[PDB]
RNA sequence: AGGGGAUCGAAGAUGAUCAGAUACCGUCGUAGUCUUAACCAUAAACUAUGCCGACUAGGGAUCGGGUGGUGUUUUUUUAAUGACCCACUCGGCACCUUACGAGAAAUCAAAGUCUUUGGGUUCUGGGGGGAGUAUGGUCGCAAGGCUGAAACUUAAAGGAAUUG
């Protein structure tokens, strides 16, 4: 059974956009999906999403623009403090001017040079490039 | 040599152990 | 996927595993078991004065075709009577 | 961006009909469900010819304005298609590699048979398909007389009209001809029809 | 024959071969 | 990208493909460039002003080509109704 | 058994198709022209030459090589290609349902019939 | 390796079949083996049909056939050339010649 | 006293190509090497490895020579040549000339805030060839190239300075690490960057542009 | 243990064959092959591919169910029904082309989405042997099964494919 919905949506995100797809149907939906994919768009990774609410969990179609490298899951979610976001950083982005790891905080969902700013760490969530 | 004739050679073995076993107490 | 737990609370799986698969392993194996102590011929030390016993010239391996000329030694902190080789030309004449 | 004269000229459209283009094949082909327009019943599929037309325009439109009109190449193996792209290559600049290819035509230097064109036309991919896998080694863009049942691996802009009909070939390629010519400019006041007619590009059985 | 520096082999060869026939002009040279 | 005083690095930019916005590669040799006719009045094709697009190895092996010039096509006016948004 | 080799295959074709022209149709005149118009080393090799090209110009002027062109025969293939015929009207066009449908479907004049 | 993808012949999704016995040899192969032909030949041969029609009352009325189901094994058939050993490309093809 | 055969050698042999840059940005199909012997002055070579192979014949044992070699000139381009020969020396001989072919750019870049002409790579990247994977990682400033001595070598001929290799498999097979590293430098390419995000105005085609002189004699 | 015992048939009796033939071949023939009640718990028990879940490429057949057809054939005047045809759909056993990718390769629509390394979870492996051996335990009427080393020894053993 369906273990982590977020791992699913990156999971179709990441193989459609290696197939080359403009678009991708995400089945279901969640809180975290929809911040996630917020974070992306203001980033500019990804076009622009539509939330399709039916009476369940519900479904998204996100219009992509290319340049989204590769979007990945981290499970589990680890308990990353504000000493060690330098490690994760350094573990798994490509380089150190670009790609952001993307932290579930008690301030929000946001990357971590926003979680840099507010000075606050979490539970790493994932990372996208 | 092939590994079914060597299992039963080894079984001989374990059979004879055994009663050497058994003799000497 | 990939066969091992990924939980957040299965480290106990994990150090479990690891422990099985390290006496799997062949060096942690001998030194927890401590074969340098039991079976060793040596009790696990680097040297060791033994006395020598006979002089036994042995037949190379093939291809090669030489004696060999080492010494039958018996161990003094043990008892254990090992073969050692003696090396370069003529100190087995300077050994009796 | 097209001006007025462009649209299909029922005029053409009748040598369309006539030709019988708008038939198609019984499979359909995922990359060719866009030009099939409905599936007449014992089993044929028509293909929209309106569609056919401004498809070959616009090849009209890549063929024509190539600065030197020779390196264009034409590449037949069909016997229905020989005459036809011989027609096309006296027309136009078209060098024609009607009959084999001699895999190693556009690679391979020192064969006698070296072309290095700058824009393919190929009468059918399934049959010529060592051309269009060619021209993928080397960087050349590829036209084709696709059907609806043909391979649309490694080929660009497509025509799909029936290649099982040598009327509708030999059309095809005449009114690829035509157009090509009255857009570089040998033939002005686009409202004349041609002088040269469509059973010219047809072939004979020899 | 040695496979492995037939690399060193044959370049010295090239040099010998490149002097030998120096000395052959050398040679025509001296005899003209 | 650039240095500490905005002068230009990267010998050459890469070109994007058209259909899927991914960089056209120096060994690409499936990648086209393809130069579209600019059509004035009753053809004359005004010589050195042609629309281009570019297509890449990859679309054309996967052989969604001829819908991506499809769209292109359209979106820049080429064609009229030959690819339906809707399928 | 008889069989002609490639060195007069070959050299044949060349000389064929270089110099059709002052060619003729006869042994005896071939081999003189060979021995004029190719610096050949050998007798026997060169009566073997003239011999194919005496059989391949026969063959020529029965008909077409598919090993070989020319420029006469690039004009006379040029215009047998160029013979046109007659126009391929029956009143209306021919029977048609749903291509039918189609060309109403697109709108013409297009006046046809049904099926 | 692994030579055929269907491990000499197929069973896919069974475990277990019923064996019958070689026509040759009787040995014991299973039902999705066993190369099976089918044998329609004439009691009344091509070398005796003039012969039994001209020395036969009831003039035209039939001639019988005999029917065999033949189970070979792989090895009787290959000794008795009713298979053959294929190329690699080859092997793929399974249409009757 | 060479002749062209290609419209890339007519164009070039006439002078009017000028740069490899538009050369691979118009992705090219280099088919002679002579255009860039004329467009890529010190272009120097390097043989890594000559390694015998043996083909068994019907009595005798068949000796063809191998050797891989690379060139590049002080920044950025890197070739990777493959030949079998009779004779080493004609096979180092038409391995340059293939290295020559298939002559590739690289991206270099910076580690950190861009200062003064950039020394590492740009991405993270890999290359696989047969069980080596060659995984290049960007290193500060005077860190040096570490890796073993044959993709030490090659990196030194494409101008990286400052690199980390990791490699994994059987790394002692030559020719699969050298290629592996080779597809590395293509990947360090082909990666897209938010510094290429940008549109630009796409190019204009040399080979059309210049299609009269580029035509038959 | 009891019943049944036709065929085939370990062991065996013979006749061949061979330098030898208590092997292959031929004749018989014990246990067994069948069954009732108890055991045993092993197989190349193999798809040599853990289970659950999602995505990624086209096609044509087929099994079971379902939907649509001013479709075909049947009664005795053509409706229902059944079977067949076409289109679609769900769930199966599979199959063909390609390689987008994967692989050391053979090959794989999964063995893909894996150095651009993280969906959940269980078991197993750490060069070849010694060895599935010795010992100890437990189950078994036994046959044996499950668990299971070390001393010592060796520089290879092996996988895929190519040329002879
Ligand atoms: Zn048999």
């Amino acid at each position: 059974t369906r273990s982590s919905v977020l791992a699913d949506a990156l999971n179709a995100i990441n193989n459609a956009e290696k197939t080359g797809k403009r678009q991708v149907l995400i089945r279901p939906s969640s809180k975290v999906i929809i911040k996630f994919l917020q974070v992306m768009q203001k980033h500019g990774y990804i076009g622009e999403f539509e939330y399709i609410d039916d009476h369940r969990s519900g479904k998204i179609v996100v219009q992509l623009n290319g340049r989204l490298n590769k979007c990945g899951v981290i499970s589990p979610r680890f308990n990353v403090k504000i000493g060690d976001i330098e490690k994760w950083t350094a573990n798994l982005l490509p380089a150190r001017q670009f790609g952001y790891v993307i932290l579930t905080t008690s301030a929000g969902i946001m990357d971590h040079e926003e979680a840099r700013r507010k000075h606050v760490s979490g539970k790493i969530l994932g990372f996208v490039y | 040599m092939r590994a079914k004739w060597r299992k039963k050679r080894t079984r001989r073995l374990k059979r004879k152990r055994r009663k050497v076993r058994a003799r000497s107490k | 996927g990939k066969g091992k737990p990924r939980g957040l609370n299965s480290a106990r799986k994990l150090r479990v595993h690891r422990r099985n698969n390290r006496w799997a392993e062949n060096n942690y194996k001998k030194r927890l078991l401590g074969t340098a102590f039991k079976s060793s011929p040596f009790g696990g030390s680097s040297h060791a004065k033994g006395i020598v016993l006979e002089k036994l010239g042995i037949e190379s391996k093939q291809p090669n075709s030489a004696i060999r000329k080492c010494v039958r030694v018996q161990l003094i902190k043990n008892g254990k009577k090992v073969t050692a080789f003696v090396p370069n030309d003529g100190c087995l004449n300077f050994v009796d | 961006s097209l001006p007025a004269t462009f649209d299909l000229t029922p005029e053409d459209a009748q040598l369309l009909l006539a030709a019988n283009t708008h038939l198609g094949a019984r499979n359909v082909q995922v990359h060719q469900e866009p030009y099939v327009f409905n599936a007449r019943p014992d089993g044929v599929h028509v293909i929209n010819v309106g569609k056919t037309w401004e498809k070959l325009v616009l090849a009209a439109r890549i063929i024509a304005a190539i600065p030197n009109p020779e390196d264009v190449v034409a590449i037949s193996s069909r016997t229905f298609g020989q005459r036809a792209v011989l027609k096309f290559a006296a027309h136009t600049g078209a060098t024609p590699i009607a009959g084999r290819f001699t895999p190693g035509s556009f690679t391979n230097y020192i064969t006698r048979s070296f072309k290095e064109p700058r824009l393919v036309i190929v009468t059918d991919p399934r049959s010529d398909a060592q051309a269009i896998k060619e021209a993928s080694y080397v960087n050349i863009p590829v036209i084709a007389l696709t059907d609806l049942d043909s391979p649309s691996e490694f080929v660009d802009v497509a025509i799909p009209c029936n290649n099982r009909g040598k009327h509708s070939i030999g059309l095809i390629w005449y009114l690829l001809a035509r157009e090509v010519l009255r857009l570089r400019g040998a033939l002005v006041d686009r409202t004349q029809p041609w002088s040269i007619m469509p059973d010219l590009y047809f072939y004979r059985d020899p | 024959g040695d496979d492995k520096k037939e690399l060193s082999a044959e370049k010295e060869a090239q040099a010998d071969a490149a002097a030998e026939i120096a000395e052959d002009a050398a040679e025509a040279e001296d005899a003209g | 990208m650039e240095n500490d005083k905005g002068q230009l690095v990267e010998l050459y930019v890469p070109r994007k493909c058209s259909a899927t916005n991914r960089i056209i590669k120096a060994d690409d040799h499936a990648s086209v460039q393809i130069n579209v006719a600019k059509v004035d009045e009753e053809g004359r094709a005004i010589p050195g002003e042609y629309v281009t697009y570019a297509l890449s190895g990859y679309v054309r092996s996967r052989g969604e080509s001829d819908d991506s010039l499809n769209r292109l096509a359209q979106n820049d006016g080429l064609l009229k109704n030959v690819w339906s948004y809707s399928r | 058994g008889r069989v002609r080799t490639k060195t007069v295959k070959r050299a044949s074709k060349a000389l064929i198709e270089r110099y059709y022209p002052k060619l003729t149709l006869d042994f005896q005149t071939n081999k003189r022209l060979c021995d004029e118009i190719a610096t050949i080393q050998s007798k026997r090799l060169r009566n073997k030459i003239a011999g194919y090209t005496t059989h391949l110009m026969k063959r020529i002027q029965k008909g077409p090589v598919r090993g070989i062109s020319f420029k006469l025969q690039e004009e006379e293939r040029e215009r047998k290609d160029q013979y046109v015929p007659e126009v391929s009207s029956n009143g209306v066009l021919n029977v048609d349902n749903q291509t039918s449908d189609l060309v109403k479907s697109l709108g013409l004049k297009l006046p046809l019939s049904v099926i | 390796p692994k030579k055929r993808a269907s491990n000499g012949r197929n069973k896919k999704g069974r475990g277990h079949v019923k064996p019958v016995r070689c026509v040759n040899c009787s040995k014991s192969i299973p039902k999705d083996k066993a190369i099976k032909r089918m044998a329609i030949r004439n009691i009344v041969e091509a070398a005796a049909v003039r012969d039994l029609s001209e020395a036969s009352v009831y003039p035209e009325y039939a001639l019988p056939k005999t029917y065999n189901k033949l189970h070979y094994c792989v090895s009787c058939a290959i000794h008795a050339r009713i298979v053959r050993v294929r190329s690699r490309e080859d092997r793929k093809n399974r249409a009757p010649p | 006293g060479w002749v062209p055969v290609t419209k890339l050698g007519r164009l070039v042999k006439a002078g009017k190509i000028t740069t490899i840059e538009e050369i691979f940005l118009h992705s090219l199909p280099v088919k002679e090497f002579q255009i860039i012997d004329t467009l890529l002055p010190g272009l120097q070579d390097e043989v890594m490895n000559i390694k015998p192979v043996q083909k068994q014949t019907r009595a005798g044992q068949r000796t063809r020579f191998k050797a891989v070699v690379v060139v590049g000139d002080s920044n950025g381009h890197v070739g990777l040549g493959i030949k079998t020969a009779k004779e080493v020396a004609g096979a180092i001989r038409a391995g340059i000339i293939i290295a020559k072919l298939s002559v590739i750019p690289i991206r270099r870049g910076y580690w950190g805030t861009n200062l003064g002409q950039p020394h590492s790579l740009a991405t993270k990247t890999t290359g696989k060839c047969g069980s080596v994977t060659v995984r290049l990682i960007p290193a500060p400033r005077g860190s040096g190239i570490v890796a073993s001595p044959a993709v030490k070598k090659l990196l030194q001929l494409a101008g990286v300075e400052d690199v980390y290799t990791q490699s994994n498999g059987k790394t002692r097979t030559l020719e699969n690490t050298l290629k592996a590293a080779f597809v590395a430098i293509g990947n360090t390419y082909g990666f897209l960057t938010p510094n290429l995000w940008a549109e630009q105005p796409l190019p204009v085609s040399p080979l059309d542009i210049y299609s009269d002189e580029a035509s038959a004699q």
